[PDB]
């Protein structure tokens, strides 16, 4: 009877703590995918800027060389 | 100097896999009687 | 001219804060089983 | 009562093990993405160093021609 | 007996849970650390690129104007 | 001009470890 009560109370704690942890894990995974998104956007943007710089560099180097 | 080339990144698959993970964690939850 | 080449910067401080919060709230989720 | 407690423990274990399976997949995914990010970042870092190399080379080559003229 | 089995199972559940939570926290700390590093390297190389564009425009302006004044001075 | 390189191999190792130690945390009821 008393033991039954203790086990029930422990299960209450286990469920509450578990569900709480799961809620936090989900938010942290949302945060992680958000950051990955941002990182990707900035990396690819600066990749593009670098390709475009190389393009305009070759064009100006060729224009100055021909002169 | 055309031999210098840069690379691009695509993690869409990874991000989709995370979105999936978070949705399947909703499923794991606990409701006692 | 080459002013059409623009570089961007990254700020994920908000994201890292949200992770630090998550970890701190997982500390509140441990199980002290009353023996 | 014994039956109810047993059934609740079954749920707790199944739900826990399920969540753990998903967490592992998501951590594998996260390390994979970090790998990719690193590879692309370092590749473009190398392209930038090499561009600076070839830039100094061409700048020095055109400067020395301009100076001797 | 039945009470013994339920007790043993709860002990396992708690230990395994708390262990998993400890590992999850370490992995989230690791993840935010990596994000920090990624940010630092990305922004550093962004700066290096802006600075390269600055010194590039300065040298392009300095060299591509010498050739024009030579276009005028080779006609004299 | 200074460019820098990234080395998060330690971090990825630590994640692989985490995943492997989560395999030890399942519940055999």
């Amino acid at each position: 009877g008393v033991t039954q009560n203790v086990l029930y109370e422990n299960q209450k704690q286990i469920a509450n703590q578990f569900n709480k942890a799961i809620s936090q894990i989900q938010e942290s995974l949302t945060t992680t995918s958000t950051a990955l998104g941002k990182l990707q956007d900035v990396v690819n943007q600066n990749a593009q800027a670098l390709n475009t710089l190389v393009k305009q560099l070759s064009s100006n180097f060729g224009a100055i060389s021909s002169v | 100097l055309d031999q210098i080339n840069v690379t691009f990144l695509d993690l869409e698959y990874e991000m989709k896999k995370l979105e999936e993970a978070i949705k399947k964690l909703e499923e794991s939850y606990i409701d006692l009687k």
